[PDB]
């Protein structure tokens, strides 16, 4: 798929 | 640094309204480790707080460059959610000071910036052109304008590429038409790089930009990267192969002067490969690939012949998964109805008849009409050699017959006429 | 209409 549209930044 | 760890929405809104800075310093990097928990970051709590006002504020404290980074971090997470949560942070102003954070003398506050912006046009066409309008492009390019793209850290080249291809990204409407002109020799930079993420993500961006009106895809093709991408088409990678294709795919939906750059560039050589791959998706966007080009000229439906790709097609209508052959039978279709007689008795030749009499049976009227479609073509081009019945014969042997009469009381109109014409005219 | 774009 796709890169994703919005990344969360994980700790 | 311990002491910000798991503190409560109250506490964070205490130290953030605190008039000590470095109260305030230590109250946003809590509020950022909420928002950075492996599960579920409270993002709501936080806005109903009215933290986004505050976080906003301190992305203007160049003399604090540690609450710049903490602010554009959370606010980088709240914009990674929803469309309403992201709206929250481009409603606080957000935009302009990401903006002025790309020219941070800190790398790691500069690359926040770019991560944000990257969230907030991601969310679609409007806030990525708003973050158009507040001039954000200049200042991105301008943060890979060095002689070596292998210079910069390989975490923060993949981070500016994935954002520009979200600035190239979405289509009601497009990406402004001067913003592309403006990022495309960089992504062409791009598309040259080692790196895997890189290339991948550079391929989804030109992807985006080739998936639309002929005008769109010639302003990609005019700046040569065809040769690049077929080079990509045969990557190792799955990652990077995936947005080749779709870009190549994309390509060939357009004039027959683009198709036949792909062809130029040797793309048809990879498919025997795309066409058998492991990977379901990889082979539907081949072969959908290939229906564009059997759409083209005679003489590209014969570069199709010669590189020996009939007979892949062959297989592919007889055995994968159900939406390739679908695909199939478009590309089928599509080759029968511009096509030579000779190209289409090869077609014969390879065996494409009985693969295809099995389809249909398949419950869907619009591969059914396809399909039928494709049967009249063929014996269109019998009739022009007097062979129309050993044609017949043929789709008899291998239980056409015993089908198309079924459809002929099929209950869509365009079937059943479609095989009472046949049935009434070839049996 | 032949060439179908991303009308896949």
């Amino acid at each position: 798929a796709a890169p994703p549209k919005k990344k969360r930044k994980v700790e | 640094n311990q002491g910000t760890v798991n503190w409560s929405v109250e506490d964070i809104v205490k130290g953030i309204n605190s008039n000590n800075l470095e109260s305030q310093l230590q109250a946003t990097q809590a509020a950022r480790k909420l928002l950075s928990r492996e599960k579920q970051p409270p993002i709501d709590n936080i806005i109903r707080a009215g933290l986004i006002p505050k976080f906003v504020s301190f992305l203007g404290k160049t003399d604090c460059s540690p609450i710049q980074f903490e602010s554009a971090w959370a606010l980088t997470n709240i914009a990674s959610g929803t469309s309403e949560q992201t709206k929250a942070v481009v409603d606080g102003g957000a935009i302009p000071a990401f903006i002025s954070l790309l020219a941070s003398p800190h790398a790691h506050i500069s690359e926040q910036a770019v991560w944000a912006l990257g969230n907030i046009a991601g969310d679609g066409s409007a806030f990525r052109d708003l973050v158009i309008k507040h001039g954000a492009i200049d200042p991105l390019l301008a943060l890979l304008a060095v002689p070596d793209l292998s210079t910069l850290a390989c975490g923060y080249l993949r981070n500016l590429t994935w954002t520009l291809s979200n600035l190239c990204r979405n289509k009601n409407p497009a990406p402004p038409l001067d913003a592309v002109e403006q990022i495309l020799p960089t992504l062409v930079r791009l598309l040259h790089h080692n790196d895997p993420e890189v290339l991948a993500d550079s391929c989804w961006a030109i992807s985006y930009l080739t998936d639309g009106p002929n005008e769109r895809i010639e302003m990609v093709v005019k700046k040569g990267v065809v040769p690049q991408l077929v080079k990509l088409l045969g990557a190792t990678e799955l990652p990077i192969v995936t947005p080749a294709l779709r870009a190549i795919g994309n390509i060939v939906t357009g004039t027959d002067e683009q198709t036949q750059k792909v062809i130029d560039a040797g793309a048809l050589a990879v498919f025997p490969s795309l066409l058998t791959n492991p990977k379901t998706n990889i082979q539907k966007e081949a072969t959908w690939t290939m229906s564009n080009i059997t759409a083209g000229r005679q003489d590209q439906i014969q570069q199709v012949v010669n590189h020996g790709l009939v007979p892949f097609l062959v297989g592919v209508l007889s055995k994968a998964d159900f939406k390739t052959q679908k695909e199939a039978a478009w590309a089928i279709t599509n080759y029968t109805s511009g096509g030579t007689v000779e190209q289409i008795v090869y077609l014969v030749h390879c065996g494409i008849i009985e693969p295809l009499m099995n389809l249909l049976s398949a419950k869907d009227t619009k591969i059914i009409q396809v399909i039928l479609d494709a049967i009249s073509n063929i014996f269109q081009a019998a009739e022009k050699l007097g062979e129309t019945e050993k044609l017949s014969i043929m789709i008899e042997e291998c239980g056409g017959l015993d089908k198309i009469e079924a459809l002929q009381r099929h209950e869509n109109e365009s079937v059943y006429k479609a095989s009472l014409n046949l049935i009434e005219k070839y049996f």
